[PDB]
RNA sequence: GUUCGCGAAGCUUCGUGGACAUUUGGUCAAUUUGAAACAAUACAGAGAUGAUCAGCAGUUCCCCUGCAUAAGGAUGAACCGUUUUACAAAGAGAUUU
RNA sequence: GUAUGUCUAAAUGCUCUUAUUUACUAACAAAAU
C-alpha cells in the first residue's frame, strides 16, 4: 500500500541518543527489544557493511530502516552498479593507489584498533559539524583521452539520476553509447585485463 | 569469561601501584587474608586414629584442612607446619606437623600413628 | 483450538460495536499464572483506558466470573460474597501455590458454588430461597469515623478511639460549634450512671495497655 | 586463587571494593572485621552496622550450639563466645545517640 | 475543594524528579537497574517529596477526557507533569470511587492489576481475592528518627496524615507491636493513603530534626493481617453479614 | 539454486510493520549507530544472564572484570553464538571506525582504504572471530590468498612496502562469509534470547551418541527381560522381586563374562532359561562390538583411548575364555 | 516458626492441598461425611488450644 | 465389514485437515522466519502486529504443569477366572 | 487551508452551498512495595569402596551453561530414609454364658 | 578442570622491605637405554 514516511534523520539521531544511558522502568519494553534485535544483528552488519562507501566517494548517503524503540537499525539499500562502471572506477582507484606508493616513502599505514577501548567511539554529531571530510581516491583525469566519463565516473551513484543511460533512480538496467563505454575499457585495462 | 583469559579488564583509571598501596591499607582492616589456618585439600599420609572416638582414618584419605604457620621453623630457613584435620565421626580437630629432619611428620595432639 | 472469551454485560460496554485484539498466549493468567490469550477492549473508541482480561477462560469458568470484572457471570457480585450467600443457603479455596494453582485451574470441576450460578435451576432457586431467608466537644457511646463525619456534617479533625470510645471533635471555630448545638450519644464540652460506668471501664482498658 | 577467597581477596577485587566505598558508599560490613574498641566510630550508620554484624555473630553462634553431641567442649566454649558476643552487642547500644 | 481550590499542580519538577538507585554492590545492572555483586544497604530510604494534598490536588488533563484512575506519582508527591498529567490528581473522592468500583476487584485505584495472592511480606497492591481498607503501618521507631515520643502523640500524628488523605473507618496504634493500623471506608482510598504513605517520614517541621528527616528510613506500611482478637472478629462478620443483605437487596 | 517460494525478504516484513520507519543517513553515522546499538545489546544481554562483572570495551573485546570465582565463571560462559556476534560487531567496529576516522582529519583517502584493507585481510590476527567457529578460517585463507595475489600484482615495478589499497576482493569474501552467518546466528543467536525469555522444559539425550550407548543398551536390555519375566509367571508384590531378577541377570552376565558356569539350584527353569538367552543375546552383540573395535584400531579410525582400553580388556577377557 | 527456604517455585505441603484426586462423585451419595469432617476438625483445635 | 470406502475417505479427509491445520500451527509458533459476540451482544475479534523484536508469546516461558487425570468413568478391568516352582 | 459555484461592496474584499481530508496511541504509565542473580561473612565440606579416582546412565511437581537432538554442569540438583495387615489354617491352656 | 553446600529480621597520613611463595588448585596424564 502506500509507502513508508521518509522520516528525518534527527529524529532517528535522538532516538539513538535516548538508549544510551538507559536504566529506568521507562523502557523496560526498549530493552526486551533490543535484546530481540540479536536475531538481526549480523543481517545489519552485514547490510552495513555491503554499503561499504568505495574509495571513490567521500561519504555515502544510504537508506536505513531502524526499529523506533532504536534497538536495531538497517541499512536498507543494496548497493548495484553499472558493472563495466563499476571496473573502471576500481582500476582508476588502483592507479591512484599505485602512483601514492610511488610517491611516499613511508605510507602511515593505520594502527588498529583506531580508537581506544576505553575511549566510547564519538556520537556522529561530534564529526557533522566538521569541515569537508577530505577528499577521495580518483586519478588525475584528462579532458582529451577521458572526455565522456569524466564528469560521472567518480559519483555516488555511477551513473546520475534522470538520464538517458540508466533506467532512473531505482538504478535498475543502463544502457551506454559507445564512446563512454570505449573510455570505461580503456580506464579498466588494469583489471579487466582478461585474454 | 573463560578459566585461560589472557587480561583482566581494568578501569580507565587504575595507577596500579596506588591501587596496591589502596588494597594494603584495606589489608589490616580485612577480615579474611589477615587471619591464621587458611585453608587447604589434603590426604592423610600417617594413616592414624581419632583419639577421641576412635575412628581409624586410613592412608591418603582426602580432607579439607587448615594449614597454619609454626612460627619456630625447623634449623633456620626451612618452615614447618600445622595441618588440620577432622575426624569423620566425631568433630575433633585432630593435626599434624612436617619436621623435615626425617623427611615425614610428627602428630600433634590430635591422634595416634599406626 | 481455542474456547470464546467470557466478558459481562457491564464489564464489555452499553454500544452495539465493540473491536478488540487477541493475543495468543499474552499474559499468564492472574488465578493460575498460566499462559492464555489476551483479549482487551477499548468499550468506546475514544474512551481512554483498555480492558484487559486478567484471567484464563478455564479459570473463569470454574469460578463462573468475567473475564474482566472478576464477578459472577449471572450476579455481578465478588466472587466471595457470592459464594458466601450460596454457603449461607460451602465456598470455593484457591489454593495460592506455584504448581497446586496451576492444577486446580486444569481440573474442569467448577471449584466451588459456580455451578449452581451457572444453571438457570439452581441459581434461580438460590435466589429464591435467599428472598424467604430475608422475609470542641468529647463524643460518647461501634461504628465507624467516616458516619460519624457525615453526621456531623449533616448537623451542621475528628478523633474517635474504640477501645476507649471517647471521640473528641475539634471544629477549631466557635461559629461551627455554636451552630451544631443549636440545630440538635453523650455530647459534653471540653440509664446514664450505666453508661458512665461503662465508659469508664472502656478508659480502664484503654490504660491498662 | 583457588579456593575463592583468594579470588575475593584479590588485588582487581579489592580495589573495585575501595572505589565503590569512595563513590557511592558501599560498604560490606560482613568484609571487615568489627572494631574492637567502640567510640572510635563517629557515623551513626556505620555504628548500626556494626551492631547489625554482632547481632547476625550470635544468632550464627546459637543455631549451632544447640546440635546433638552436647557434651562435646565446642560447644562450652561457644557458650562463652556467645556470652562476648552479647556482651558486644550490649556495648554497641551506647548511650550518645 | 480541588475543582475549585487550583488547576495547577506541579509537584516537583522534571529537573529534579529522582536519581535512578542507590548503591548496594558493586557494579551497575543496566538489564534490571539494581546493583549486583553485593547486598549489603537496608535500601528503604525516606521519600523526598510527599503530598501536600489541599496545596497540590487540583484539574488535570485527565479528568477533562475522564480519567478513571488516580495518580501514583501525585499520591507519592512527585508528578512532574502536573495539569498534563493523564492521571487525577485528588485525594479519591466518594463519587470517583463509585464510578471506578466496577473495576475495582481487578486492579488498584491506580488502574494496575491486584494480584491472586498477597506479596508474603503484605508488601503492596492487594490481592483481587481478598478486597480490603486496611493498612499495616509500620517502622514507626525508623520514620520518626528514634524519636522518644509519647505513644498517644504517634497515633494523633498518624491520624493527622491519614485522616487528610481518605475517609477514615478506624485507626489504632500499638504500644506492644509498635504499629499503627488503619481502616478506611473505600479500598481506593486506603490504596492511595499506602501510596502515599510508603517510605514518608512521620515528623513535623515543629519538631527538632526536620533537617535529618531524610537520613531515617520511612514509614512501612503495608496491607493488614486481619487482627485476631475477638471482638474485631465478630465485628468484621457482622459487616460482612451487612453486605450479604445489601446484595440480597440489590438483587431481588 | 536458489528458493522459488520465498519473495518475502526480512527487510520487507519489517517494513509492512508499523515499529520500523525509515531515513536517509550518513553511512558513517549508520555505522556508529550500529556500534552503539550492537554494543547495547551486548551488555543488555550479558546483564540479562546475570553475568554483570564481563565488562565489554566499546571495541567489543569482551574480558572479566575481577578473577571469577567457579560457580561464576559456571554461570557466565557464554557459547559459540554471543562470542561469534561480538567479533561480528568488532569487526564492523574496525571498519567503520577507519571510515570514521577519514572523515574525521585524521587519516588520507588512501591510507583509509589501506587500513580497510589491512582489516579485511587480517580479520585473523586483528580479532578472533576462527576461535569460535573455525570455517572462518576458509574465508580468512581467501583473503590471504587474495592479498598474495592482489599484492603481487600491485606491486610489480612498484616495491615491497604498506599502501597497497583495493580491499574490494578481500571486502566482498567477507560479505559472502556473512550470508552463511546471517542463517547460523539468526538460529544461534536468536534461540539463545528464546531461552533467556523462556528457558526450555523437556530435553532429550540421544543414544546415537558414542558415550551414553552402552548403558542405554544395558538398560533397554534389563527392561526387557523384565518385561519376560513379567509375562512368565503369577506374582504379588512383584515390584520387589523385580530387582532380585535384575540382580539375578546381573550376576549371570557376570559369570559369562568370567566363563563361570551360572548354576543357581533355586532358579526356575524357565526364568533360568530366559536369562541364559539374554545373556547369550549379549555376548552376541558385545563380542562382535568388540570385533568391531579392534578391527577399526587395526585400521587407525578415531578410536576412544578409553574404548580402545576396554577393547583391550574386552578381547583379552574373550581371548583367555 | 520460619519455613524451609523454596529453591525454584515449590509447594509448603500444609496449605494448598497439594496435587488432589477427586472423592468422585459416586450414586450412593450422603451427605453425612462432610459432617463427620467438621467434627473430626473441631477435637484438634481443642488439642491446639 | 471392512469399512466402506466412501467413509474411509471422509474420515481421511478429516483426520488429514486436522493434522495438517496442528502442522501449521506449530509452524507458526515455531519463532523462525519461513468475529465474535459474547451473550446477545455481536463483537469484533482483531489480531495486532505485535513488534517483531519482541517476544511473539510472550505469555509462555516453559512452565512445568501436573495435570489431573481426570477420568470420571471407571474403566472396568474385566478377566477371566505350583507356586513353590515359580 | 486548498478550492468549484452563488449574493453584496470597490479583476480586489466580505458573506455563504458544496467538494477535498476525515477517530492516533497503551498487555507499559517516572525510586523503595509485586519479586534478578552472583558475591561476602560464618559454619561445615567431596559417589561406590578400606582408600584414591574415571566415566556413563536412571527417577523427579529442580534447574543452570550450552545453537544444540553435541557437550558440560559437586557422579550437575533431591534420591542413602521410612520399613507392623488382600491375614489365613492347625494344636495346647485360661475366664465369661 | 580450581568442587561444593547450609547460615543473613528491614583513627589519619607516613614510609620502608625484595635476585622468593605461610602461595593455592588438582578435576588432567603417567615410560625407558
Ligand atoms: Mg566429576
Ligand atoms: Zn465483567
Ligand atoms: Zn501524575
Amino acid at each position: 500500500y502506500t509507502p513508508k514516511a521518509e522520516m528525518p534523520p534527527e529524529h532517528l539521531r535522538k532516538i539513538i541518543n535516548t538508549h544510551s544511558d538507559m536504566a529506568s522502568k521507562m523502557y523496560n519494553t526498549d530493552k526486551k527489544a533490543f535484546l530481540g534485535a540479536l536475531k538481526y544483528l549480523p543481517h545489519a552488519i552485514l547490510k552495513l557493511l555491503e554499503n561499504m562507501p568505495h574509495p571513490w566517494e567521500q561519504a555515502k548517503e544510504v537508506k536505513v530502516l531502524y526499529h523506533t524503540s532504536g534497538a536495531i537499525t538497517f541499512v536498507n539499500e543494496t548497493p548495484r552498479v553499472i558493472e563495466p562502471v563499476y571496473t573502471a572506477q576500481w582500476s582508476a582507484t588502483w592507479i591512484a593507489m599505485r602512483r601514492e606508493k610511488r610517491d611516499r616513502t613511508h605510507f602511515k599505514r593505520m594502527r588498529f584498533p583506531p580508537f581506544d577501548d576505553d575511549e566510547p567511539p564519538l556520537s556522529y554529531e561530534q564529526h557533522i559539524e566538521n569541515i569537508e571530510p577530505l577528499d577521495p581516491i580518483n586519478l588525475p583525469l584528462d579532458s582529451q583521452d577521458d572526455e565522456y566519463v569524466k564528469d560521472w565516473l567518480y559519483d555516488s551513484r555511477p551513473l546520475e539520476e534522470d538520464s538517458k543511460k540508466v533506467n532512473g533512480t531505482s538504478y535498475k538496467k543502463w544502457s551506454f553509447d559507445l564512446p563512454e563505454m570505449s573510455n570505461l575499457y580503456r580506464l579498466s585495462t588494469p583489471l579487466r585485463d582478461e585474454v | 569469561s573463560e578459566r585461560k583469559a589472557i587480561n583482566k579488564y581494568y578501569p580507565p583509571d587504575y595507577n596500579p601501584l596506588e591501587a596496591e598501596k589502596l588494597s594494603r591499607k584495606m589489608a589490616k582492616k580485612l577480615k579474611t587474608m589477615n587471619k591464621s589456618h587458611a585453608s587447604i585439600r589434603l590426604m592423610t599420609p600417617f594413616s592414624m586414629r581419632c583419639l577421641e572416638c576412635n575412628e581409624y582414618i586410613p592412608k591418603s584419605r582426602k580432607f579439607n584442612g587448615k594449614k597454619e604457620l609454626l612460627k619456630e621453623k625447623y634449623l633456620d630457613s626451612i618452615k614447618i607446619y600445622r595441618l588440620t584435620i577432622s575426624c569423620p565421626r566425631c568433630a575433633n580437630s585432630i593435626a599434624f606437623r612436617t619436621d623435615p629432619g626425617n623427611s615425614d611428620y610428627v602428630m600433634e595432639v590430635g591422634g595416634v600413628r599406626n | 483450538n481455542e474456547p470464546p472469551p467470557n466478558i459481562c454485560e457491564q464489564c464489555l460496554g452499553d454500544e452495539a460495536n465493540i473491536r478488540m485484539t487477541k493475543i495468543p498466549q499474552g499474559s499468564e493468567c492472574k488465578i493460575c499464572t498460566l499462559p492464555f490469550t489476551l483479549y482487551h477492549f477499548k468499550t468506546s473508541k475514544r474512551s481512554n483506558n483498555i480492558i484487559k482480561t486478567l484471567i484464563c477462560v478455564r479459570c473463569a469458568t470454574q469460578r463462573n466470573i468475567c473475564q474482566c470484572c472478576m464477578l459472577d457471570s449471572r450476579w455481578h457480585i465478588p466472587i466471595q460474597l457470592r459464594d458466601h450467600l450460596i454457603s449461607l443457603v460451602v465456598m470455593t479455596e484457591e489454593a495460592k501455590n506455584d504448581m497446586m494453582k496451576r492444577f486446580l485451574s486444569l481440573k474442569n470441576v467448577k471449584l466451588g458454588g459456580a455451578q449452581i450460578t451457572s444453571d438457570p435451576s439452581e441459581a434461580d432457586n438460590i435466589v429464591d430461597k435467599l428472598k424467604n431467608i430475608l422475609l470542641s466537644f468529647f463524643l460518647y457511646n461501634s461504628i465507624p469515623e467516616w458516619k460519624i463525619t457525615d453526621t456531623v456534617s449533616q448537623l451542621l479533625s475528628l478523633i474517635v478511639n474504640h477501645k476507649a470510645k471517647c471521640g473528641g471533635l475539634r471544629f477549631q471555630s466557635s461559629e461551627l460549634g455554636e451552630r451544631f448545638v443549636s440545630k440538635i450519644f453523650i455530647i459534653p464540652w471540653s440509664t446514664a450512671e450505666n453508661i458512665k460506668l461503662s465508659l469508664s471501664l472502656n478508659k480502664l482498658i484503654q490504660l491498662e495497655l | 586463587m583457588s579456593r575463592n577467597v583468594d579470588k575475593a581477596n584479590s588485588v582487581l577485587v579489592r580495589f573495585q571494593e575501595q572505589q565503590a566505598e569512595s563513590a557511592g558508599g558501599y560498604k560490606d560490613y560482613s568484609r571487615y572485621q568489627r572494631p574492637r574498641n567502640v567510640s572510635k566510630v563517629k557515623s551513626i550508620k556505620e555504628a548500626n552496622e556494626w551492631k547489625r554484624q554482632v547481632s547476625k555473630e550470635i544468632k550464627q553462634k546459637s543455631t549451632r550450639i544447640y546440635d546433638p553431641s552436647l557434651n562435646e567442649m565446642q560447644i562450652a566454649e561457644l557458650n562463652d563466645e556467645l556470652n562476648n558476643l552479647f556482651k558486644e552487642w550490649k556495648r554497641w547500644q551506647w548511650h550518645i545517640d | 475543594s480541588w475543582r475549585d481550590k487550583s488547576a495547577k499542580v506541579q509537584v516537583k519538577e522534571s529537573e529534579l524528579p529522582s536519581s535512578i538507585p542507590a548503591q548496594t554492590g558493586l557494579t551497575f545492572n543496566i538489564w534490571y537497574n539494581k546493583w549486583s555483586q553485593g547486598f549489603a544497604g537496608n535500601t528503604r530510604f525516606v521519600s523526598p517529596f510527599a503530598l501536600q494534598p489541599q496545596l497540590h490536588s487540583g484539574k488535570t488533563r485527565g479528568d477533562n477526557d475522564g480519567q478513571l484512575f488516580f495518580c501514583l506519582f501525585f499520591a507519592k508527591g512527585m508528578c512532574c507533569l502536573g495539569p498534563k498529567c493523564e492521571y487525577l490528581h485528588h485525594i479519591p473522592d466518594e463519587e470517583d470511587i463509585g464510578k471506578l468500583a466496577l473495576r475495582t476487584e481487578v486492579l488498584d485505584c491506580f488502574g494496575r492489576e491486584k494480584f491472586a495472592d498477597y506479596r508474603e511480606d503484605m508488601g503492596g497492591i492487594g490481592s483481587f481475592r481478598k478486597k480490603n481498607k486496611t493498612l499495616y503501618v509500620g517502622g514507626i521507631d525508623g520514620a520518626l528518627n528514634s524519636k522518644h515520643l509519647k505513644p498517644a502523640q504517634i497515633e494523633s500524628r498518624i491520624r493527622f496524615v491519614f485522616s487528610r488523605l481518605g475517609d477514615i473507618d478506624r485507626i489504632r496504634y500499638v504500644e506492644s507491636k509498635n504499629c499503627g493500623f488503619v481502616k478506611f471506608k473505600y479500598q481506593a482510598n486506603a490504596e492511595f493513603a499506602k501510596e502515599a504513605m510508603s517510605n514518608q517520614t512521620l515528623l513535623l517541621p515543629s519538631d527538632k530534626e526536620w533537617d535529618d528527616r531524610r537520613e531515617g528510613t520511612g514509614l512501612l506500611v503495608k496491607w493488614a493481617n486481619e487482627d485476631p482478637d475477638p471482638a474485631a472478629q465478630k465485628r468484621l462478620q457482622e459487616e460482612l453479614k451487612l453486605e450479604s443483605l445489601n446484595m440480597m437487596v440489590h438483587l431481588i | 539454486l536458489p528458493t522459488n517460494h520465498n519473495k518475502t525478504k526480512l527487510l520487507k516484513s519489517l517494513k509492512n510493520t508499523k515499529y520500523f520507519q525509515q531515513t536517509t543517513i550518513d553511512w558513517v553515522e549508520a555505522g556508529l549507530q550500529l556500534c552503539r546499538q550492537g554494543h547495547n545489546m551486548l551488555n543488555l544481554l550479558i546483564h540479562r544472564k546475570g553475568l554483570t562483572y564481563l565488562h565489554l570495551d566499546y571495541n567489543f573485546n569482551l574480558k572479566p572484570t575481577k578473577t571469577l570465582t567457579t560457580k561464576e565463571r559456571k554461570k557466565s560462559r557464554l557459547g559459540n553464538s554471543f562470542h561469534l556476534m561480538r567479533e561480528l560487531l568488532k569487526m564492523m567496529k574496525l571498519i567503520v571506525d577507519t571510515h570514521v576516522q577519514f572523515r574525521l582529519g585524521n587519516v588520507d583517502a588512501f591510507q583509509l582504504a589501506d587500513g580497510i584493507h589491512y582489516i579485511l585481510n587480517h580479520i585473523g590476527q586483528l580479532t578472533g572471530i576462527y576461535r569460535y567457529k573455525y570455517k572462518v578460517m576458509h574465508q580468512i585463507r581467501a583473503c590471504k590468498d587474495l592479498k598474495h595475489i592482489i599484492y603481487y600484482k600491485f606491486n610489480k615495478n612498484l616495491g615491497k612496502g604498506p599502501g597497497c589499497g583495493f580491499w574490494q576482493p578481500a571486502w566482498r569474501v567477507w560479505l559472502n562469509f556473512l550470508r552463511g552467518t546471517i542463517p547460523l546466528l539468526e538460529r544461534y543467536i536468536g534461540n539463545l534470547i528464546t531461552r533467556q525469555f523462556e528457558g526450555r522444559s523437556n530435553e532429550i539425550v540421544k543414544t546415537t551418541t558414542k558415550q551414553r550407548l552402552d548403558a542405554y543398551y544395558d538398560l533397554e536390555l534389563r527392561n526387557s527381560v523384565m518385561d519376560d519375566i513379567l509375562e512368565m509367571m503369577p506374582e504379588s508384590i512383584r515390584q520387589k522381586k523385580a530387582r532380585t531378577i535384575l540382580q539375578h541377570l546381573s550376576e549371570a552376565w557376570r559369570c559369562w563374562k568370567a566363563n563361570i558356569p551360572w548354576d543357581v539350584p533355586g532358579m526356575p527353569a524357565p526364568i533360568k532359561k530366559i536369562i541364559e538367552r539374554y545373556i547369550k543375546s549379549k555376548a552376541d552383540a558385545w563380542v562382535s562390538a568388540a570385533h568391531y573395535n579392534r578391527e577399526r584400531i587395526k585400521r587407525g579410525a578415531h578410536v576412544e583411548k578409553t574404548m580402545v582400553k576396554k577393547n583391550l580388556g574386552r578381547l583379552t577377557r574373550l581371548w583367555i575364555k | 516458626v520460619a519455613i524451609k527456604k523454596p529453591k525454584k517455585k515449590y509447594g509448603t505441603d500444609i496449605d494448598y492441598n497439594e496435587d488432589i484426586v477427586y472423592e468422585q462423585a459416586p450414586m450412593p451419595g450422603i451427605y453425612d461425611t462432610s459432617t463427620e469432617d467438621r467434627q473430626i476438625k473441631k477435637k484438634f483445635e481443642q488439642f491446639e488450644r | 465389514p471392512l469399512p466402506t470406502k466412501a467413509e474411509i475417505q471422509e474420515c481421511t479427509a478429516r483426520t488429514k485437515s486436522y493434522i495438517q491445520r496442528l502442522v501449521n500451527a506449530k509452524l507458526a509458533n515455531s519463532n523462525n522466519r519461513a468475529l465474535l459476540l459474547n451473550n446477545s451482544h455481536h463483537i469484533e475479534v482483531v489480531s495486532k502486529q505485535m513488534d517483531p523484536l519482541l517476544p511473539r508469546f510472550v505469555g509462555k516461558k516453559a512452565r512445568k504443569v501436573v495435570a489431573p487425570t481426570e477420568n470420571d468413568e471407571v474403566v472396568p478391568v474385566l478377566h477371566m477366572d505350583d507356586p513353590n516352582e515359580w
